[PDB]
């Protein structure tokens, strides 16, 4: 029976700038969605989940809670304006006008989707034409591509030579924002957080600190989001400079590389 | 990490003789399933980046002559230079690459053995122009001696001094394989006028007795 | 081909930061790793990081975990070694090496030229040159010695010569030493036949490029 518990997380105390993507002012349109990369920081998702000003907070791969117990290598953040009736469209396995033509969320997307109303900040009297959406596109989009080209369309057998008219339309048109319409036409801010994991040292992790390690005892351990129970001892095996954890045959973790020291420890099942 | 200890620290070998340097380890650095050791021997000359000399502990890169060898297994390894020439004087390191520490060695300088020779001693009284600056420096110099070990003792008015002298040693010459040594003694203008006699004493293997090059203020 | 080149030497006050570039040329930039090593003056070699192109770790030992930051660049094919919180024990020479032959291997084959980094609180100033008067009664044999001494210079590129290259045999220039005030001192001597003490002239000249100072002086017999 285990006696103590040990945890070991990196020596980093840099707060992650999550407010820059949320609290900024000028945000791009849908078919030119911005992308931000996040790494080498510590983040607290409890305050993000407990905001009380969040119309839609839906996400997959991880539970809304418990998320402070995981470590990832990178974080990607995207943001765009979507009309009220089409917030549902930003979700895996959905077919629609904007998702299929402007930005399609991959099916295996392990991450979170946030959407909230900002009608008091972007609605303009007389028509806000600053935000625009692509309406007319020729081909479907594979996950995670950005299209910027605005070449004229040829929807018929007669080329228009770059002149709008019959069988030739401008793919880009204005939203037509007005605070006097119904709920469906109202805008909503949409932000997508993506996650990834590879065989490389973790960069962005969760809160809570580490403790001193012990050996030659049956102890419950948690190394960088990997939980187990056993006896930690000293061993000797080849470890490539970047590979983190190595496993013995039959998918049993045999050796782990301790962060903050680059030491190699061996796990033996206590009996 | 692995602590690599390399001995002997320094050695002197004549021309055309054997020379061996041993580099030990702390943990067994072989590897089953491949049976390949994990070591590397380097060489560094002053004003030059180290250049790889031996790898795998049993192979040499292209261009290295046959005078350099390498053998060993397990924990202790060895170099065994075959023939020593005048251009083989450098500092040697050993490094292992099986763990993240990337530990190296300590360094083993090489010299050339020769017959013992006696030094020449010369004192230099301070210049008159230097007196206006308020600092007095006295230098007595040793030339063309071997080995390096020589004891220098400064005396003023038959009194021992310490904590106010500096020593500098030149690199071994490429012509006759000898050394020169400089012992500078510095002091202020305030304490120059209350003392009478200054001298330095040399103790060396090649000299039966300490040579006394006495000096006094005023050329008296 | 298969070569790396770095930037020049730097001298800075404690508390500042340091950036060093290791430009690579000859091979495929995104197929091998690269490590950085440092060498204190008169001590052994060390190891202070690792990085690979195409994205990857920047791993450090325990004492360099929260100080060094090693970035990466493509197209330009350069690496950087942003170092912060300098102290007085950092004066050293830095080398950048690559791995070679893939796998688990070190083989630091193509070392760079390395850059010199100095951390000190002193200020740049020009040297002072003085002669060393000989002994007129020293006639040990057919040869005697003269010398000229340079003092209080920083930083420490200093070129000294005798008689504008006329005299080459019998010259001795000693390595510089550190003082308590952070200023260097050095001396040079020359051994010449005693029978021609009062025949030809003798001049020692010194060049210090940091301060762009050239000083010529001439040691002459004493009374
Ligand atoms: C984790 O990071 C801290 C911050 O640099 C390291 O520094 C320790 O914490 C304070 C300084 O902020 C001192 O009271 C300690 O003495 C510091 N440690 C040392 C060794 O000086 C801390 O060491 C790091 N933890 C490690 C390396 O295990």
């Amino acid at each position: 029976q285990p006696t103590e518990s040990i945890v070991r997380f990196p020596n980093i105390t840099n707060l992650c700038p999550f407010g820059e993507v949320f609290n900024a002012t000028r945000f791009a349109s849908v078919y030119a969605w911005n992308r931000k990369r996040i790494s080498n920081c510590v983040a607290d998702y409890s305050v993000l989940y407990n905001s009380a000003s969040f119309s839609t907070f839906k996400c997959y791969g991880v539970s809304p809670t418990k998320l402070n117990d995981l470590c990832f290598t990178n974080v990607y953040a995207d943001s765009f304006v979507i009309r009220g009736d089409e917030v549902r469209q930003i979700a895996p396995g959905q077919t629609g006008k904007i998702a299929d033509y402007n930005y399609k969320l991959p099916d295996d997307f392990t991450g979170c989707v946030i959407a909230w109303n900002s009608n008091n900040l972007d609605s303009k009297v007389g028509g806000n034409y600053n935000y625009l959406y692509r309406l007319f596109r020729k081909s479907n989009l594979k996950p995670f591509e950005r299209d910027i080209s605005t070449e004229i369309y040829q929807a018929g057998s007669t080329p228009c030579n770059g002149v709008e008219g019959f069988n030739c339309y401008f793919p880009l048109q204005s939203y037509g924002f007005q605070p006097t319409n119904g709920v469906g036409y109202q805008p909503y801010r949409v932000v997508v957080l993506s996650f990834e994991l590879l065989h490389a040292p973790a960069t962005v992790c969760g809160p809570k600190k580490s403790t001193n390690l012990v050996k030659n005892k049956c102890v419950n351990f948690n190394f960088n989001g990997l939980t187990g129970t056993g006896v930690l001892t000293e061993s000797n095996k080849k470890f490539l400079p970047f590979q983190q954890f190595g496993r013995d045959i039959a998918d049993t973790t045999d050796a782990v590389r301790d962060p903050q020291t680059l030491e190699i420890l061996d796990i033996t099942p206590c009996s | 990490d692995i602590v690599m200890t390399q001995s002997p620290d320094s050695l002197a070998v004549s021309l055309g003789e054997r020379a061996t340097i041993n580099c030990k380890s702390s943990r067994n650095v072989l590897y089953s399933s491949n049976n390949k050791n994990y070591l590397a021997w380097y060489q560094q000359k002053p004003g030059q980046p180290p250049k790889l000399l031996i790898y795998w502990a049993s192979a040499r890169e292209s261009g290295v002559p046959d005078r350099f060898s390498g053998s060993g297994s397990g924990t202790d390894f060895t170099l065994t230079i075959s023939s020593l020439q005048a251009e083989d004087v450098a500092v040697y390191y050993c490094q292992q690459y099986y763990n993240t520490p990337y530990t190296f060695g300590q360094g083993t300088k090489l010299e050339i053995k020769r017959t013992v020779a006696a030094p020449s001693v010369f004192i230099f009284p301070p210049s008159d122009e230097q007196l206006k600056s308020g600092t007095a420096s006295v230098v007595c110099l040793l030339n063309n001696f071997y080995p390096r070990e020589a004891k220098v003792q400064w005396k003023v008015d038959n009194a021992l001094q310490s904590g106010n002298s500096q020593e500098s040693v030149t690199e071994q010459d490429s012509k006759d394989s000898t050394y020169s040594l400089s012992s500078t003694l510095t002091l202020s203008k305030a304490d120059y006028e209350k003392h009478k006699v200054y001298a330095c004493e040399v103790t060396h293997q090649g000299l039966s007795s300490p040579v006394t090059k006495s000096f006094n203020r005023g050329e008296c | 081909q298969v070569q790396l080149v770095q930037s020049g030497a730097e001298v800075k006050k404690p508390g500042a930061s340091v950036k060093v570039s290791c430009k690579a040329s000859g091979y495929t930039f995104t197929s091998f790793y690269i490590h950085w090593v440092r060498q204190a003056p008169g001590q052994g070699l060390e190891w202070m990081g690792i990085i690979d192109p195409s994205g990857g770790s920047t791993s450090y030992p325990q004492k360099f975990q929260g100080r060094v930051t090693m970035t990466r660049d493509t197209s330009t094919s350069t690496v950087y070694m942003d170092l912060s919180s300098l102290r007085s024990e950092d004066t050293a020479v830095y080398y950048c090496t690559r791995d070679g032959s893939a796998g688990d291997n070190s083989w630091f084959d193509p070392w760079g030229q390395g850059t010199l980094v100095t951390v000190s609180s002193a200020s740049t100033k020009g040297p002072s040159v003085f002669p060393l008067a000989p002994s007129s009664k020293s006639t040990s044999g057919g040869t005697a010695a003269l010398g000229c001494l340079v003092k209080d210079y920083f930083p420490e590129p200093v070129t000294v010569s005798w008689n504008s290259g006329a005299l080459t045999s019998g010259v001795h220039t000693f390595p510089a030493v550190l003082q308590s005030s952070g200023l260097y001192s050095l001396s040079s001597v020359v051994t010449v036949p005693s029978s021609s003490l009062g025949t030809q002239t003798y001049i020692c000249n010194v060049n210090h490029k940091p301060s762009n100072t050239k000083v010529d002086k001439r040691v002459e017999p004493k009374s």
